[PDB]
């Protein structure tokens, strides 16, 4: 099962 | 930034005249992503030819293993052409068999 | 010994040709068993090992919209490091992403990996404490001050430590009898007679799994690393591996020179005269 980025941007 | 395609040509099963096998051009640590692989056979380009692997490495450079469908001769010659942007002109490779 | 579930992701701006083009590439060990691709037909994450194929719609839907929620991400991630590097839009970028976990024979977590690179360079790494960052410019130090702020480790240490072994552990057990499996090289020399009057020694490994090995030559005894070519290992295409190593002998002294071979499959390491 894959990593999500949570929506946290560079 | 940009890192130079290395070449591997050659056959999955060491290579007999008359029996059938598959060649392979195995091409690594490159960067950008962008990349033109050809199959050659007697300078003809090939048809069938399947494109797999394309990801990256822990050091984070691309690859790709490009590979056709052939049987090993004693007159036909086979390549692989990799045009890619760290080079002026596209590398032809052709396959050694005992290399 | 170990294992690892790695996730490889790439998104790569194309100004010229349009929105960019965003993959998700899953391994097990050196096994791809997952691909997501934007310009696919119709984008969805996909099986690429029958072994994954045992998975219900809920997972193939759950990591199409995981895919679909992280290419967003990527998108403002893009023009984002444009602003931190004063860099032109119309030139092709990159962004790549490594995370996952090896975990070793007793089921513990080895380590955990969670790091990005920026057009093929270092950006941002999760340090194997899970817990500290760190980057290698001060576009990246930007993103680390921002995800400290934000408590962005814990959450992605909870996915490493949690998920990620628990789904490396059940793909493990379901794709044994692939991914369980060590096979052996077959190995043998081959004798080059040069021009210069010389001979080229060739150690050759065929057919082994997985793709890791170590080749060496010996003299009396001496490893020989100036006198060795050897070839980045390469894949047969059949799920097998292949590498060699070469060394130039002078010609009627070879029988005191030796291929060493050690792989996982091999009960003793291999030796190895012409």
């Amino acid at each position: 099962r894959g990593p999500g980025r949570a929506f946290v941007t560079i | 930034i940009q890192k130079t395609p290395q070449i591997q040509v050659y056959s999955r099963h060491p290579p007999e005249n008359g029996k059938p096998n598959i060649l392979n051009c195995y091409v690594t640590q490159f960067h950008p992503p962008h990349i033109e692989i050809q199959m050659l056979k007697n300078g003809k380009k090939i048809p069938k030819v399947e494109m797999s692997d394309m990801s990256f490495s822990k050091d984070w450079s691309f690859y790709i293993l490009a590979h056709t469908e052939f049987t090993p001769t004693e007159t036909d010659t086979y390549a692989c052409r990799v045009k890619h942007d760290s080079m002026a002109e596209p590398k032809t490779v052709y396959w050694d068999r005992d290399m | 010994g170990s294992h690892s579930l790695r996730y490889f992701v790439t998104a790569v701006s194309r100004p010229g040709f349009g929105e960019p083009r965003y993959m998700e590439v899953g391994y097990v060990d050196n096994t791809e068993f997952v691909r997501f691709d934007s310009d696919a037909e119709n984008p969805r994450y996909e099986p690429r090992a029958r072994w994954i194929e045992q998975e219900g719609p809920e997972y193939w839907e759950r990591e199409t919209r995981r895919a679909k929620g992280n290419e967003q991400s990527f998108r403002v991630d893009l023009r984002t490091a444009l602003r931190y590097y004063n860099q032109s839009a119309g030139g092709s970028h990159t962004l790549q992403w490594m995370a996952g976990c090896d975990v070793e024979s007793d089921g513990r977590l080895l380590r955990g990996y969670w790091q990005f690179a920026y057009d093929g360079c270092d950006y941002i790494a999760l340090n194997e404490d899970l817990k500290t960052w760190t980057a290698a410019d001060m576009a990246a130090q930007i993103t680390r001050r921002k995800w400290e702020q934000a408590g962005a480790a814990e959450r992605d240490r909870a996915y490493l430590e949690g998920e990620c072994v628990e789904w490396l552990r059940r793909y493990l057990k379901n794709g044994n009898a692939t991914l369980l499996r060590t096979d052996p090289p077959k190995a043998h020399v081959t004798h080059h007679r040069r021009p210069e009057g010389d001979v080229t020694l060739r150690c050759w490994a065929l057919g082994f799994y997985p793709a890791d090995i170590t080749l060496t030559w010996q003299l009396n005894g001496e490893e020989l690393t100036q006198e060795m070519e050897l070839v980045e290992t390469r894949p047969a295409g059949d799920g097998t591996f292949q590498k060699w190593a070469s060394v130039v002998v002078p010609l009627g002294k070879e029988q005191k020179y030796t291929c060493h071979v050690e792989h996982e499959g091999l009960p003793e390491p291999l030796t190895l005269r012409w």
